[PDB]
Formats: C-alpha cells, structure tokens, sequence
RNA sequence: GCCAUGGAAGUCGGAAUCCGCUAAGGAGUGUGUAACAACUCACCUGCCGAAUCAACUAGCCCUGAAAAUGGAUGGCGCUGG
C-alpha cells in the first residue's frame, strides 16, 4: 500500500543546507503574516536576517511551526509556516522568495531554456504570452526569440535558424516574463527551476530552465 | 484508427465516382454518356468532389 | 543493368530483403512492422535486428515490399536479354 | 470604391505621419484648415484685416513668416474658386530639411471626405492629426481583469491593444487562523471578498460609467473562480450599465495572458473588428500549417516567387510593412528586374556591380510594395488581407516571417520538394 | 559525399538568379561564392551560358567544363558578350562551318552523351537552330553538302 | 470501422446474419441469405466473412443485401467510411 | 536545350520541337510540380490474329414538353400493323 510503501521508502532529497532560501507559497495576516512554503535551499535559524526575492525586502521572521510544531531551527526541505514581522508588507506577492542577505538567490527577466511541446497546439512564433511556473514562484511570461528545434531522441541541434516549428517539435527558447522573478538552473536546483507553459484549456509544454540573467 | 489500404476500398465504392451536370446522377468513372433516360445520355459529366 | 524492382511482374524464384539501415530520421516504422520484421529505435536512428525472407519462388510483389527495392534501386533480378537458341547456317545450339 | 477606400485609409496613414514628421529648423509654418460653409469673400476680410494686424509684429523671420504665408494662402484660395465642399485643406510653410534645405513650400487639398477643423496655426510643424482622428473610427472596448493575484485594467481599439491600470491588494489567504476561526473563516473571508468587490467595483464605475453613462462603446468584465459574476450581479454594478453588460469572461492565473484569451472567448461579439477577422483568418493559416495538405507559402523569397506562379488563395501583409525591392536596371539590354536582399547584403555588399562590364550597377525609382498590391491584385486573384503588427498573432507573424505570406490554391511541400 | 550537378550558368558574367543552394546547398559550400568564383574561372565566354558542372563534397565543391553545343556554335561565330540581361533581337549572324561543327559534335560525342556522327551533328545543330543560326545553310543544305561533297575521314 | 466495433453473429449455419451496434443503433439487422448459401466466419482474421455456394448469382445478391441494409442515411459519407465491404472474390480450391 | 526570363530543365509567357536506341520514348496529358521527387501520360516489346479508328450528314425514336368538371387519332382497339 501507498503509505506503507513511504515508511519503507526512504529515497527522497532531504534538500540540505546550501545557500539559505525558502519560496513563498501563499500569506496572511493572523496578528502579523504567516506564509508557507518549503525551503528548497538552505537552512533558516527563525532569530535571523533574511532578504526576499526578486523586489528585495530585508525581513526578520517572528514565528514558525514546522508543518505543526512551534521550532527555532529548521534545514532545508520542510513545508514550513513562517510568520514575519514585515516592514515591506503590501506589495509582496505569493511566490517571492527568501534568501541568503549576502548570498543572495539569482532572479532575472530573460532566461533561456530547453521546452518540450506537448500541446501549444498552434505554431509558436516569437512573442506568444503564458505564465511561467517556479514552484512557488509564478509570473506571466512571453518568449522573445526562438532559439532552435531538436529531436526528442538523440538531440542534435541544428546549425540553421528555421522559419517556424510545429506542434511537437522541442526546442531551445528564451523567455521573458512580464516583471522580475525567480528563476534557478537546472544544474543548481531543478525543484527551483523546472517550469511550465500556460493558456487555455491546453497544456502548452514543459520548460527546462537553464539561465539566470541578471 | 483505420488501415489506409481499406480506406481506399471504401473511396473505391463510395468516393471514386462521375456525376451527370443534369440529373446530378452517380455514375462509374470511367464513363461517357449517362444512363438515365431523363437526361438523354448526357455526355456533360464532371468527377465527385473529394472530401478533404 | 540493375533496373527498379517491380510491384507486380510474377517471380521466378525467392526475392529477398537483407538486414540494412533504412537511412532516414523518424519514419513510420508501420511499412516494416506491418509484415513482421524486426526493427528498433537504436536512439532515434532505426536498426534491423532480424533477417527474414518476404516474397517466395511465383508471388506478386506488393507496393510495401516493393518500397525497399525502390529505396535501394537494386534489382534481385536484372531486367535483360534471355538467350532462345544458337543457329549458325543452319545448325541448332541448345 | 470601398476597396480604394480602404487604400485610402492606409495611405492617409502613411501621408499623415509625415505631414506630422517635418519640422522648422527655428521658424513656424501656416497651417489653415478651412471649414465648408464659409465664404471666400468672408474669409478673405476675416484674414485681410487680422493681416493688416499682422503687419506689425515686432519679430523679423516670425513676421515675415507671418505675412508672407497670409499672402500664399490667399494665393492658393485665389487658386481655390469656393470653399469648397466637405473642407478644405491648407498647408503653407518654409520647412527646412536634412541637408541644409531653406525650402518654401506650399501643399493645397480638396479633402476627400468632409473634415470639421477649423484650424490656424503659425507653428513649426504641419497637423493632418484631424485626418487621423477622423481615420480611426471604432469604439474603445475596456477590460477589468481580476485575480486572487491581482488587477489588471485594458482597452481595445481595431487593431491595438492597451493597458491602463493594474494593482494589488494584500487579501489574507483561506488558512489564516485555525480551530477558533477556521469555522467563521469562510464568512469573513466571502466579507472581505466582497470588500476587494467593492474596490474593484469602484474601479469600473470610475472608468466604464461617465455621468451614470457608459462613454467607451463596451467593457469585457473579466476573472476567475466567479469574480466577474459577483461584479456583474452587484448593486454597485450600475443599472444603466446592466443594460449593456457586453460580456463577463473567465480566465486562469489571472493577468495579460488570460486577458488575451478572454479576448480570444470574445472573438465573436467583436465580429466588426479587423483584430477578431485576423484571429479568425491567421487561425486558419495556422491549421494550415499544422496539417500536412500544403496550403502555406512562407517569405517574402519564396512566396513572391509562388505570387508570380500564382497559387494564392490568401495574400497576408502588414499594412506598413517597410520591405522594399530593389529594382535593377540596364543602359542596353533593358531588362529591368527586383531583388530581394537581406539586411546584411542589402546595406554593405558589393552585389549591384556588373563586373564583367566594369561598372557600377544602379537601380531606378522603387514603388511601395502594398500600393502595387493594391493597383494589380485583380491580376493575380489573390485575397488581400490587410493585418497589423500590434496583434499576437499579427505582430509575431510580422517579426519573424515578413509580414508576409500566404495560403495556397494546392500542396507545395517545401522539404518533399527540392526546389 | 560526392556529387555531380549540371549549371547552365551565365557564364564569365555574373547572373542575378542562382540555383545553387537547393541542390548544393545541403552540402556544404556556399553557393554564391562559388557562382561568382565559377563566372570569374570561366571568363572567355563571358557574357554566354555555359553548363558548368560541380562535383560537390561536404566542405566544398569542385569545378568542371563542360561546353554545350549551342553554346560552341555561337562561339564559332563572333558575337557580342553581353550581361546577364542578354538584350532582345540576338538572331546569329554569321556562318557555322560543316567543319567546326563536326568538331563541336567530337566535343560531344567526348562527353559521351550521344550517338555516332550522325546522331551528334544533329542534336547539336537542333540546339543550333535554338540558337537561330545557319551552317551556311540550314540541314537541307548541309544534305546536300554531304552528297558528293564529304568531309569524312 | 472506424470506433464503433460491429459485433457480428450467426443463426441457422449460416443461413442468417444478425448485425448489432452498427454506429450504435439499437436497431439490429437481421439479414437472410439465399438458399443455398453457406455463411461462415473466418478462422485467423478479425474481421472476415465468407459466403460460399455454387451460385455466383445467388451469393452476389445476398452479398448486396447485406452491403446495402448497412448504409449510412443522411450522412457524409464520403467521411463516414463505415460497413462491410467486398474484398477477394474467388474460390474454394484453386485451378 | 537555347532565346525569353528569375525559370520553363515535360507542366506562366515567349523562343523551341532537332537527334539517339529504336519495337517506341514529347524539350511532355493529368494528379502532383517554380522544374524534379511520389502517382501518372504519348510511344513499344510479350501474347493476341481481321477487319479497326476519327470528324461530318441525313432518316425513324427519345430528351427538351406545365393548368385547372372526368376525355378523346371519331369510338372500340392496334406492335409478322
Ligand atoms: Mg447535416
Ligand atoms: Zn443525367
């Protein structure tokens, strides 16, 4: 069975201190703000100083319950309850995360990634509009330019720039998200960085997120 | 879906065809004059569309 | 000369299809898996693992086992010249 | 003819931008707009007394531009019987130019269609800013977009789209506060809601009401989970404005995207727009090229070469566009003949030489590409569309593939077919 | 991989329209550049066509000469060379000797490409009649020439 | 076929065919065959009927009958591909 | 293939339309092609063995041919009349 199998399951990234990061799902005021989310980096003694990301407010944390528990300590991936004592407090938004004050997280507006269409369905040309999902993290994004196509199996990339690319075709794009945001490396963290594309009622592609511009 | 061999044989009987200007008749492919009586064996012919 | 194999023409004897790469990118692997021969995606690229003989001695050649001697434009069979008899002055060679 | 209107929209465009670009180096121009119903006689005491005025202005250069320019109108009124009917364009001016150009100038017009201005203007620049106002002629369509994320408020017009406004609001989340609240969580959380209603609410009064009536033709409410129908069935929501609630359109996420796409639900209530014919047409194109059947041509190369053989079902260009061909020409052989040339072997190259003679090869007088369109499509039965580059699908197919393309009468597969 | 392809080229001039990159543009060289290096190889016909044939590599093609019939009977006669444009009214004005189109015929039955004499003077002499010209006279001349008058070895 | 499966069954050895869930209709056809007339279905194919007899004429007829009680009314159908169709005509053995 | 042209490389225009194997093979009917690919055409071997093919013209019949009380080659009827 399902949880049976987890208590004989122990293969799961514990996500160990690194650079200190904590991604902000949702908050609230309950006599201050609580937000939740799960420290994918790093570790967070609660009387320390943090900093926020992209828009970059200083920030202490008054409270947390790891998941239901009142704690000082806490290292990286746990779904935490944080509730903090904001001097920046209105123009946070759900997905801005924490970081490190001096190593400060990259974000960034242009980035380049690997996508793979599974349904636009439509041709994709540059400049199409979606939103671009980081775990917490989530911005309304556009792609720019169209770097190449590339197989799925066996992936040489082409010399060539072509005209267009069809349905399923996967491809190296850029995209640019509307403000600033949050975006890791595959090679750095990929539960920061695998993303997605979103419309309609149509699952655009999945994207692999390689850069960080600053 | 289906065997494109056995599309074709439906194409065969239903789509691969001649129709008559007049009578708007449906008449074998490879043909000359009409059958009907009605529109006098009419040579006027033209082939079935085709479904795109 | 080596002419294109025809999709029609009777057989004399067997026809043959060796093991050899198609020589293209994704393709339908439907012509090939549709007889029964077995071929793999040896990443991305196809490879034939069996050999195995199609069209046997007096059997009409289909457009989809045809398709391979298209592709190869190597005819089994030569279209030629067959010899009838030898006559020299009024003399018959067999 | 319509289809020459038409060319005169674009074209009036085209003139305006320019008529609006030149300037002075240090000097003013008479711009005179003259209104139908007045006299000549009228016109010229009107004028001859506020010029014996004008003859003494202080300024030398202003003066002069003054009383010379009073003088060339009246020439060209002189020139002009009537006022005429339907307006009367006016522009008299000394504009200087690139290249050190101490150029008088003097550009006179029947209007086409009746024009309103009644304008005088010594300035630096010319106006035909009345030929664009009366050119653009549509309605300006709002839209409110909401989200638990945040607002977002945009226009409509034809063609453009426009953003005007967007906030946030710190709205504190369902898990808030558990065991004493967690049961009256949900009422105070659909109050506070409601209050962010309200807000929003207020946002489409102050934009979409003007005077308790609605100045902006239609409003595309819009939101997620039912927050478009909260504010469409609010009392805030005006009456007068129930009567025209032109639509309510859900979305995901919440923001631009979204509000595209609830453009994209709207398609059909916006059936008199260009915008929504193109997304319907270049929708088309697209199951084109998705399907296998070979309509599509593609660039400028390929699909003016496929416009000589002919095949072309649907001619799609941008309206401006700005991509010219480069007509060649002979002193003996008279083969006059266009190339098309990259950015790179257009600009610096040494490709218009004919070498062989030993000389430097020119070309002759260029002609706009749309306008030839225009004067010879009947020819080549092709159905002209005339899209801009504002548009998602307008303005990306104008970026990447020239503005330009086009659906075929048959298959030309481009990698089956060699050539 | 090696490849033959057959190019009616402008010749020593350089032509506006090129059909090189779709058959050796998968390939490897450009095939511009190669255009304007084959007119300039070329030269002496300058301003005519000639069927210029390239035995393309991945990293670049190779050059080969190959005169057309036409094109050796126009030379025999002394024309104008001209560009790319090729001014109308180019009717050939002169006489195309029975020799040397016996030796333009040697040219091609060197190429190997057709028949024995009486096959090569003839396709090279109807190319000829594309050209619009005369071997002193048309081939109802030249039927009489060959009777009793035989330049035969 | 194209999604619809036609479930297909034998009364009377062969003598009758009844057709059901053709385009999902809950009419069902109960086609005869003419006397002297075997139908049966093949062993090694999927979807495979054989009429045998003597009667060339006979089969044929029957053949049409069952062809023509399976058409598509109101329909395109020169898109809706549907129904059995003749496919090898020949004999029992071979000469 | 040359001239046209940008390309007619069989398939806008316009110049071309000679030769080869020959049993026969157009600088090309269509699908499909800017021309090739893919399917496909004129032309001929295999067997076949007497009459065959095209364009016109007039003879009979038929189509073209719908109106109101029930209906009229005079009726019955007539097809080796
Ligand atoms: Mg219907
Ligand atoms: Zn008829």
């Amino acid at each position: 069975p399902f949880i049976p199998y987890l208590d004989n399951l122990p293969n799961f990234n514990r996500s160990v201190d690194g650079p200190i990061r904590l991604p902000i799902v949702d908050k609230y005021k309950d006599m201050g703000t609580v937000v939740l989310g799960k420290l994918e980096s790093g570790s967070i003694c609660k009387g320390q100083q943090l900093v926020m990301m992209p828009n970059k407010h200083n920030v202490e944390v008054l409270g947390i319950l790891s998941d239901d528990v009142e704690t000082d300590t806490v290292a990286p991936g746990e779904n935490l309850k944080i509730r903090l004592k904001g001097i920046e407090e209105e123009e946070i938004l759900p997905g801005f995360i924490l970081c490190d004050p001096n190593n400060l997280c990259h974000s960034g507006r242009t980035f380049d990634a690997q996508i793979v269409i599974i349904e636009h369905k439509s041709i994709i040309c540059p400049g199409y509009n979606a939103v671009l999902h980081i775990h917490t993290c989530i911005e309304e994004v556009e792609i720019t330019a169209l770097i190449c196509l590339v197989d799925k199996k066996s992936g040489e990339k082409s010399k060539t720039r072509p005209r267009f690319v069809k349905q399923d075709q996967v491809c190296i794009a850029r995209l640019r998200t509307a403000g600033t945001i949050c975006l890791e490396t595959f090679k750095d963290f990929p539960q920061m960085g695998r993303f997605t594309l979103r419309d309609e009622g149509k699952t655009i592609a999945i994207g692999k997120v390689l850069k960080l511009v600053p | 879906i289906i065997e494109p061999s056995l599309r074709q044989l439906a194409q065969k009987y239903n789509c691969d065809k001649m129709i008559c200007r007049k009578c708007y008749a449906r008449l074998h492919p490879r043909a000359v004059n009409c059958r009907k009586k009605k529109c006098g064996h009419t040579n006027n012919l033209r082939p079935k569309k085709k479904v795109k | 000369v080596p002419a294109a194999a025809r999709a029609g023409a009777i057989a004399p004897c067997e026809v043959t299809v060796p093991a050899q790469n198609t020589g293209l990118g994704p393709e339908k692997t439907s012509f090939f898996q549709a007889l029964g021969i077995t071929t793999k995606i040896s990443r991305g690229t196809i490879e034939i693992l069996s050999d195995v003989q199609l069209i046997k001695t007096g059997d009409k050649v289909g457009a989809s086992e045809a398709t391979l001697l298209n592709m190869l434009n190597i005819s089994p069979f030569s279209f030629g010249l067959i010899i009838q008899q030898v006559f020299d002055n009024g003399s018959i060679y067999n | 003819s319509a289809a020459d209107r038409n060319v005169e929209i674009w074209k009036i465009k085209k003139l305006i931008k320019s008529l609006e670009a030149a300037r002075g180096n240090g000097t003013s121009m008479i711009s005179l707009i003259i209104p139908p119903k007045d006299q000549i006689s009228r016109v010229a005491k009107m004028l001859a007394d506020e010029f014996g005025t004008a003859s003494n202005i202080k300024s030398r250069v202003n003066r002069l531009s003054v009383l010379g320019a009073i003088t060339s109108v009246q020439q060209r009124l002189k020139l002009y019987n009537k006022v005429p009917p339907n307006g009367l364009v006016v522009y008299c001016g000394t504009i200087v130019t690139e290249e050190g150009k101490e150029k008088k100038v003097n550009i006179d017009f029947e209007p086409f269609k009746p024009i309103n201005t009644s304008l005088y203007l010594c300035d630096n620049k010319f106006h035909t800013e009345a030929l664009t106002a009366l050119l653009s002629d549509d309605s300006k369509f709002g839209f409110i977009v909401i989200d638990g994320s945040g607002a977002l408020f945009g226009t409509l017009q034809g063609n453009t789209r426009e953003v005007l406004h967007k906030f946030t609001v710190d709205l504190p989340k369902k898990h808030g506060r558990g065991g004493q609240s967690a049961l009256r969580f949900a009422r105070l959380r659909m109050e506070k809601r409601h209050n962010y209603v309200r807000k929003v609410a207020e946002t489409a009064v102050q934009l979409f009401i003007s005077g308790d009536k609605v100045n902006v033709a239609g409003l595309v409410l819009a939101g997620s989970a039912d927050f478009k129908t909260e504010l469409s069935q609010s009392d805030m929501f005006d009456q007068r404005l129930q009567s025209k609630v032109l639509k309510l359109v859900d979305i995901s996420y919440g923001g631009e995207n979204g509000f595209n796409q609830a453009i994209e639900l709207s398609t059909e209530v916006l059936s008199n727009v260009k915008f929504i014919q193109e997304k319907k047409l270049i929708g088309r194109y697209f199951d084109e090229i998705s399907q296998d059947t070979g309509k599509y041509c593609f660039g400028v190369e390929d699909t003016l070469k496929a416009l000589e053989m002919g095949a072309v079902e649907i001619l799609i260009v941008y309206e401006n566009l700005d991509i010219m061909r480069y007509v060649l020409h002979c002193q003996g052989t008279e083969e006059e003949k266009i190339l098309y040339l990259t950015p790179e072997q257009e600009k610096d190259k040494s490709h218009f030489t004919d070498k062989e003679t030993g000389q430097e090869h020119e070309l002759i007088e260029s002609m706009p590409l749309l306008e030839w369109f225009a004067n010879n499509y009947k020819k080549f039965g092709a159905t002209l569309e005339i899209v801009t580059d504002k548009s998602q699908e307008g303005s990306q197919f104008v970026k990447g593939f020239g503005g330009i393309g086009g659906i075929l009468r048959y298959r030309v597969d481009f990698q089956g077919m060699e050539y | 991989e090696i490849k033959v392809v057959y190019l009616r080229c402008t010749g020593g001039e350089v032509g506006a329209t090129s059909a090189l990159a779709p058959k050796i543009g998968p390939l490897g060289l450009s095939p511009k550049k190669v255009g304007d290096d084959i007119a300039k190889a070329t030269g002496d016909w300058k301003g005519l066509r000639i069927t210029v044939k390239l035995t393309i590599q991945n990293r670049q093609a190779q050059i080969e000469v190959v005169p057309s019939a036409s094109a050796l009977i126009i030379k025999a006669l002394k024309e104008p060379p001209r560009d790319r444009k090729k001014q109308k009214n180019i009717k050939h004005s002169g006489n195309i000797t029975f020799d040397e189109i016996v030796n333009i015929a040697r040219q091609m039955r060197h190429r190997s490409l057709a028949r024995e004499l009486s096959g090569t003077i003839k396709e090279i002499l109807g190319t000829a009649q594309s050209v619009g010209c005369n071997v002193d006279g048309r081939h109802p001349h030249d039927i009489i020439d060959d009777i009793n008058s035989g330049a035969v070895e | 076929y194209a999604h619809f499966p036609i479930n297909v069954v034998i009364q009377e050895n062969g003598s009758l065919v009844e057709i059901r869930n053709f385009l999902g209709e809950k009419y069902i056809r109960r086609v005869r065959m003419r006397p002297g007339v075997a139908c049966s279905v093949s062993q090694a194919q999927k979807d495979e009927l054989v009429l045998e007899g003597n009667d060339i004429e006979l089969v044929s007829n029957s053949a049409a009958l069952i062809q023509q009680a399976t058409t598509v009314k109101n329909k395109d159908i020169r898109k809706f591909l549907d129904g059995i169709y003749v496919s090898e005509k020949g004999t029992v053995q071979q000469a």
